[PDB]
């Protein structure tokens, strides 16, 4: 399959400070139609996962503007400009190019 | 395709020199007062036709080498290497010229001091500076070449004078030359400008018996991995792109371009 | 024993005159004076003149 590595495992941040999570893949994620198809999800404790970022840069409807993701080739990054109390949970990255569908390890965000 | 606009890169604003060039920024041209504040940048942006540089005519020694050194610089700290009031007790530090005007008046550079005779005498000069700032210091000075011997006698009271600048990597001796020259910017005299880069732990000695444009402010430089100089007429805006051209920013994961 | 001195090295491809300079210098290796070193490459059949 395709191995996805996230860094770091735990990222404690203080209220009002930026945070960054990095996702790396073993293979290139470009498709023959001209897109990349990498997604970033948020999971709150005791709740279903919901989607934040679809494709490299596009942001889902209802997602706050503080979530911004970018990257290319094999390295990708999700950045949060301001961290609030609703930003706790575990964040994941997937690829949607190659069979089978692979998820990331997961990064936990705690408030200091 | 491009934006057509200059903007930020990796979350850092560029240094836009405006109507000033690099020489007018480092020497302290009176129309370049906004750039004399201690800051940081990602790349340097310049107007292709800038007309505010060396207001007094003269030759800038190793100007392109100074540009090549300043290309890979992330930040500077402007500090007072020699205080104007206290480090010259027996000279006149007030010197103005009509070639460098500020607000319809006569003024001089903001980083250089023109020393002239006081009470009919020009004593011998010897000053030293030691570096303790743990980074490279850019030191700038100048040597004055007058037009006739009467101006030399009225300003410095000596027919023969010399300047010697000595460091652990710089050793030079300068002698004024009096000759008849064409008028550039209303002045027939010249001032030749020189620069050096002190290393941490090093010392510099200035010795003079005449014709010295002493340093006033110096720059403490810090190096960085990626920076450069871009000539543009494109305006500043807000972005966070990862590529910048003189035409505009580019947002592609594509391998090629033709801009 | 002279305040003013000169060195002149003249060849068929080298022609250069040197004058001593006296100034206050920082101490490097316990000495404040300097010695400036120069070199040249003579060709076969050529001559060099040192005058000082
Ligand atoms: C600002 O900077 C400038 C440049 O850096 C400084 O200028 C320097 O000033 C120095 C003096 O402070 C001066 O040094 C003097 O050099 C003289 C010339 O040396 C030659 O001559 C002597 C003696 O030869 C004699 O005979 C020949 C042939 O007839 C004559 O031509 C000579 O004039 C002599 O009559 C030789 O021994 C040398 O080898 C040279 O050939 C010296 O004469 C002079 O010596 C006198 O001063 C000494 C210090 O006071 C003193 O110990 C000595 O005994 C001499 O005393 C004279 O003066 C006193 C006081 O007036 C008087 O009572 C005595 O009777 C006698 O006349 C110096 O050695 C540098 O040459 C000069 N450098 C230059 C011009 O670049 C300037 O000082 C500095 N200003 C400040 C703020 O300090
Ligand atoms: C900065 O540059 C401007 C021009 O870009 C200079 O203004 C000119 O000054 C000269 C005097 O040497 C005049 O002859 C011109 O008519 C002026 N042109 C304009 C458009 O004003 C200005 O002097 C420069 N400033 C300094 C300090 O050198
Ligand atoms: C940058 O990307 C956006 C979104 O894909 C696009 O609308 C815009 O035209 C791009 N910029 C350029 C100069 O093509
Ligand atoms: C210039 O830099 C010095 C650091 O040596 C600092 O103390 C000073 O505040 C700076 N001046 C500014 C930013 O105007
Ligand atoms: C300046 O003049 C005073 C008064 O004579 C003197 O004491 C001093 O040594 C001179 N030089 C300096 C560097 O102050």
């Amino acid at each position: 399959d395709v191995v996805m590595t996230q860094s770091p495992l735990s990222l404690p941040v203080t209220l009002g400070q930026p945070a960054s999570i990095s996702c790396r893949s073993s293979q290139g994620l470009a498709f023959l139609d001209g897109n990349t198809y990498l997604s970033w999800f948020q999971q709150r404790p005791g709740q279903s996962p919901r989607r934040l970022i679809y494709k490299v840069s596009n942001r889902d409807s209802g997602v706050p503007d503080r979530f911004s993701g970018s990257g290319s080739r094999t390295d990708f990054t999700l950045k949060i400009s301001r961290v609030e109390a609703e930003d706790v949970g575990v964040y994941y990255c997937m690829q949607g190019t190659h069979w089978p569908l692979t998820f990331g390890g997961g990064t936990k965000v705690e408030i200091k | 395709s491009h934006n057509g606009k200059l903007c930020r890169l990796k979350g850092k604003a560029p240094l836009q020199l405006g109507n000033c060039n690099i020489a007018g920024w480092v020497l302290g041209n009176p129309e370049c007062e906004s750039l004399l504040s201690n800051r940081s940048w990602s790349y340097i942006a310049e107007t292709p036709n800038s007309e505010n540089g060396t207001c007094f005519p003269g030759d800038f020694a190793d100007y392109e080498e100074l540009r090549e050194q300043l290309s890979s610089v992330s930040s500077f700290e402007r500090f007072e290497i020699f205080p104007k009031e206290r480090s010259w007790p027996n000279h006149t530090t007030r010197g103005v010229t009509a070639a460098c005007p500020h607000a319809m008046k006569s003024s001089f550079y903001k980083n250089l001091v023109w020393l002239t005779e006081a009470n009919g005498s020009y004593p011998n000069l010897s000053r030293s500076y030691v570096n303790n700032q743990e980074k490279e210091v850019l030191v700038l000075w100048g040597v004055h070449h007058p037009s006739n011997i009467e101006d030399q006698r009225t300003l410095y009271r000596k027919d023969n004078a010399y300047v010697s600048v000595v460091s652990s990597n710089y050793n030079r001796r300068f002698t004024p030359e009096i000759a008849k020259r064409p008028k550039v910017r209303g002045q027939s005299g010249r001032i030749n400008y020189y620069w050096t880069l002190l290393e941490p732990g090093d010392t510099i000695i200035f010795e003079a018996t005449g014709n010295l444009i002493a340093p006033w402010y110096a720059f403490a430089l810090s190096r960085g991995p990626g920076s450069g100089i871009i000539t543009s007429n494109a305006p500043l805006d807000e972005c966070d792109t990862k590529c910048q051209t003189p035409q505009g920013a580019i947002n592609s994961s594509l391998p090629f371009q033709n801009i």
